[PDB]
């Protein structure tokens, strides 16, 4: 179980850990969060108390280093850094330990919750999406564009997910436009799946981190981005049947872990309506049919 | 964006666009069977596309084999529309090629863009126009070629025969939408106003009669007395 120290808590600050949060004061005497599971990413993420506006945050996987959190007065965020002298770390997460100025990361044993949110989603690949090579974690905020909505503007602050559009050359082979166009099956399997991210682990990992983005900072191209890669498997009559099996898990754990007052935002309700009841795949998501019409009737 | 009442001058400025309807494309007689069911049979059909500033019509007629052993018709005689407009594109030169085309129909805007990806920058766009280019077969001729094609045939006509000598682009096209809408409204009448007297006629290589200015005058006022008629026989007013 490690640990993510802080220097101090300058400003009031909302923190969230994965799925919690908690609150704390200006100057409040809070000295970091310890017991994280190893295993699995993990996000850090914050909202000032003076400026709701830019949510903020940072994915790491302690595997990778020892990490802290500083706030810098200049640029006025807390940042992450590594602290690369190991045994200076220890002994500053020692003395945190003792006097007892850390929470504890509260995980219900019986929970998989964030295991059934990050299962593909891998520090690497999050590293391609994100570019900024001199740091082992990432940085992502409420306001990043994607590199599909540049196209449509620095480009070393951008969200680089994988482009996907259905009118598209990419998408649409020659002499074959309408089979394309209504079966997206060549784009998934072919173009998507073996050309570009190799196998559907790697698919489900980029779906699994737009959507906590889009969750976790109300990143707007990255809502854009999850609802892409449903669309275009649901709108596949081809599917491998493994696929279809877990993405009904991967949405189910998505839709039960929303807020139930942020789905006017966070759900597109064409992509859903479309999805659940007119697609190929309209049949093959049983658990994520029964909890979208149990938790948002209203949507559909 | 889409084409209306506020940008209509610019069907006739000097940058080649075409209009097309899918109207015509895909057409059947309903009738019962042996067994008291109902079943369709296709007939020719046709694309419309149009040139509003010259004329130009590039009338492709879908013969009925297109449709044999194929499922959802009605769909796939919009991916064949644009499909065959595309070809249509790609036989033309450059110069030649089209900077827009305006679809009548909303539902053919997302099969042409993907058959037009290869050309990015021909834009395509709807109307809030409700045009009657339905009603082309109406016009005995080109009713004509396309009931009597044994194969996929293109035919190039110009929809306003010499009228370009006498009157401007937008008056042809004011004319031509007049005459469709009567003949869409009430063929019968509409064909009864055009061929009344027997001393007008159509030359080989025209579509409608050989009228005079005047004539088209007193023509024109016919077809919108019609109209209204028509409107009120309706709605009765
Ligand atoms: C030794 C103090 C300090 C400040 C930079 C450090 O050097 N290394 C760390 O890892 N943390 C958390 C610290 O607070």
């Amino acid at each position: 179980m490690n640990t993510v120290p802080f220097t101090s808590a300058p400003i009031e600050v909302t923190i969230g850990i994965d799925q919690y949060s908690f609150n704390v004061k200006e100057n409040q005497p809070f000295h970091g969060i310890k017991d994280i599971p190893i295993g699995h990413v993990h996000v850090i993420h914050f909202q000032h108390a003076d400026n709701s506006s830019m949510r903020y945050g940072y994915w790491f996987d302690c595997r990778m280093g020892n990490f802290y959190i500083q706030y810098d007065p200049k640029d006025g965020l807390y940042k992450m850094m590594e602290e690369r002298d190991g045994a200076k770390f220890e002994n500053i997460v020692h003395n945190f330990k003792e006097r007892q100025m850390m929470v504890s990361y509260p995980k219900i044993d019986e929970d998989d919750t964030w295991y059934n949110l990050t299962e593909f989603v891998q520090m690497d690949k999050i590293r391609k999406i994100v570019r900024k090579d001199e740091n082992q974690f990432s940085y992502v905020d409420s306001s990043m564009t994607t590199v599909q909505e540049n196209e449509l503007s620095d480009p070393a602050h951008s969200l680089n997910y994988t482009v996907i559009n259905f009118k598209s050359r990419e998408a649409i082979r020659p002499g074959h436009e309408m089979e394309d166009f209504l079966d997206k099956s060549y784009y998934l399997n072919t173009v998507m799946l073996q050309g570009i991210f190799k196998n559907s682990s790697n698919y489900f990992g980029e779906l699994q981190f737009a959507f906590l983005n889009a969750m976790f900072f109300g990143n707007y191209g990255s809502s854009l981005q999850w609802h892409a890669m449903i669309e275009l498997i649901c709108s596949s009559a081809t599917v491998p049947k493994h696929m279809l099996d877990k993405l009904d898990e991967i949405l189910y754990y998505q839709i039960k872990t929303l807020p139930e007052q942020y789905s006017d935002i966070l759900l597109n309700e064409r992509v859903w309506n479309i999805c659940l009841y007119s697609s190929f795949q309209k049949n093959s998501l049983h658990n994520t049919e029964k909890i979208m019409e149990n938790k948002y009737p209203e949507l559909l | 964006g889409a084409m209306n009442s506020s940008n209509y001058a610019e069907l006739f400025n000097n940058d080649i666009k075409l209009f097309v309807d899918d109207t015509n494309v895909y057409r059947v007689t309903v009738h019962k069977t042996f067994e008291g069911n109902v079943a369709t049979k296709a007939i020719n059909g046709c694309i419309f596309t149009l040139n509003p500033k010259t004329g130009h019509l590039f009338l492709k007629i879908i013969h009925t084999s297109v449709w044999a052993g194929q499922k959802r018709l009605s769909q796939l005689a919009k991916w064949k529309t644009a499909e065959e407009v595309s070809a249509l594109v790609r036989s033309l030169p450059k110069e030649e090629q089209p900077k827009q085309i305006i679809v009548t129909r909303k539902a053919m805007l997302d099969p042409l863009e993907v058959h037009m990806l290869d050309f990015p920058n021909i834009a395509i766009r709807p109307t809030e126009l409700r045009l009657p280019f339905s009603a082309a077969m109406s016009i005995d001729k080109l009713s004509d070629v396309v009931m009597k094609a044994t194969e996929p045939q293109m035919v190039l006509f110009n929809i306003y025969d010499d009228w370009l000598d006498r009157i401007s682009s937008y008056t042809a096209f004011s004319r031509l939408t007049l005459l469709l809408r009567a003949l869409k409204t009430n063929e019968e009448s509409a064909k009864m106003i055009l061929l009344s007297d027997p001393t007008i006629t159509i030359k080989s290589y025209h579509l409608w009669p050989s009228f005079t200015d005047e004539q088209w005058i007193t023509i024109e006022s016919q077809m919108r007395d019609l109209i209204l008629t028509e409107y009120g026989r309706k709605y009765n007013v």
